[PDB]
């Protein structure tokens, strides 16, 4: 559900 | 562990503004810097990020045409490029390393801030004249005293005393605009009445719109 | 676009009494798989970057005082100020990091309220400096005063002036809570040196009635 590309650093 | 922003700058319309974030403290290449952008009023506005490692970069929808992010890994220092300045794209630009969450480590750091103002007015320095104290400046033991920051163009002007190391009791106002389209701005510090003689009191203002650095003793 | 509304727009509360802010996302914020909520929460004082206080919805970041606690889980998040001191004065910005783009809410303004203080007036001529470029700034203070509502008035030679006169409020005090106000009457050299008697007269609630500071040109 999350988008890991919304913030990288996280 | 800090992030540092090139001054505030005014632009024609349509021109660009290319603003800088230099980074240290850290390791510059293991992290992402966006960048973010406060207008006055409205809540704040993502724009983009780029991998400082590699340059990869993501735009948000309402800014894909006109920013450009990059990065120079020597220099540990980001850009961000905006093109076909408009007057809704007044605003003040941060670049931060929005909340690091990695299993290693968890902190969030963000510049100090860019001011860009678009406008066909033409930049100008401020006048720094004294608010000395006297008589009509003193109540109950402490006497006020302050610098008058008239007639400048764009906002911002940041003003320190004694180059930073009075802090207490100082009010620095914000800007009032006059009918000229000028910007106007009063700092004042509160202190002892009884060593006005003694002490220095000196307003160090910065406008880096039009590369002013003054420093204006204030004296009874 | 997942967005952040906050509740109330405007807070304002008593020193030491509890303060609590509202986030509600228009989805859903939980990742299931792992049970945790990308939100964040921010504060900004006036002048500065926002500062990170909460992460993971819950998760205060080592150097937030302990009085700042998140919680809340899917669309609806608290952030609470257990005991309210008077730097926390700022605006507390809610932030969801689970979809692109990035969001932020609307921001919430924080206020003390405060006992009443009089302000403490003063008034200072023109240097000789800004006189020899033909103009004269009058300029009147008033520090350190509550609430902030406050009214100036400029006189010359005994004469109530209109037009002439620009105002300008403080944000509210980290330290005691009060406001203070700069109004600046500005005038042309000549009719600077036309007038003898340059006073400024404030009303506050302070004051049972108005307050005059006046100096003499000579």
């Amino acid at each position: 559900n999350p988008d890991p590309n919304a913030n990288p650093n996280v | 562990v800090q992030l540092v922003q090139s001054g505030a700058e005014v632009k024609k319309p349509g021109a660009s503004v290319k603003v800088s974030c230099k980074a240290s403290g850290y390791t510059f290449t293991s992290y992402a810097i966006h960048w973010v952008r406060q207008a006055p009023g409205q809540r704040l506005e993502w724009m983009g990020w780029i991998k400082a490692g590699n340059g990869n970069t993501r735009y948000s929808q309402k800014f894909q045409d006109r920013v450009t992010i990059t990065r120079d890994t020597s220099t540990t220092t980001a850009y961000m490029e905006l093109s076909s300045l408009r007057s809704e794209d007044t605003a003040v630009y941060y670049c931060a390393l929005l909340t690091v969450l990695t299993p290693d480590d968890a902190f969030d750091i963000w510049g100090q801030g860019t001011m860009v103002t678009v406008s066909s007015a033409s930049t100008k320095g401020p006048s720094v004249f004294p608010l000395a104290p006297s008589s009509k400046s003193t109540s109950g033991g402490t006497a006020a005293l302050g610098c008058l920051v008239k007639d400048y163009f764009p906002e911002p002007v940041t003003v320190s005393w004694n180059s930073g190391a009075l802090t207490s009791g100082v009010h620095t106002f914000p800007a009032v605009l006059q009918s000229s389209g000028l910007y106007s701005l009063s700092s004042v510090v509160t202190v002892p009445s009884s060593s006005l003689g003694t002490q220095t009191y000196i307003c160090n203002v910065n406008h880096k719109p039009s590369n002013t650095k003054v420093d204006k003793k204030v004296e009874p | 676009d997942i967005v952040m509304t906050q509740s109330p727009d405007s807070l304002a509360v008593s020193l030491g009494e509890r303060a609590t802010i509202n986030c509600k996302s228009s989805q859903s914020v939980l990742y299931s798989s792992n049970n945790k909520n990308y939100l964040a929460w921010y504060q900004q004082k006036p002048g500065q970057p926002p500062n990170l206080l909460i992460y993971w919805a819950s998760t205060r970041q080592s150097g937030v005082p302990d009085r700042f606690s998140g919680s809340g889980s899917g669309t609806d998040f608290t952030l609470t100020i257990s005991s309210l001191q008077a730097e926390d004065v700022a605006v507390y910005y809610c932030h969801q990091y689970y979809s692109s783009p990035l969001t932020f809410g609307g921001g919430t303004k924080v206020e003390i309220k405060r006992t009443v203080a009089a302000p403490s007036v003063f008034i200072f001529p023109p240097s000789d400096e800004q006189l020899k470029s033909g103009t004269a700034s009058v300029v009147c203070l008033l520090n350190n005063f509550y609430p902030r509502e406050a009214k100036v008035q400029w006189k010359v030679d005994n004469a109530l002036q209109s037009g002439n006169s620009q105002e300008s409020v403080t944000e509210q005090d980290s330290k005691d809570s009060t406001y203070s106000l700069s109004s600046t009457l500005t005038l042309s050299k000549a009719d600077y040196e036309k007038h003898k008697v340059y006073a400024c007269e404030v009303t506050h609630q302070g004051l049972s009635s108005p307050v005059t500071k006046s100096f003499n040109r000579g």
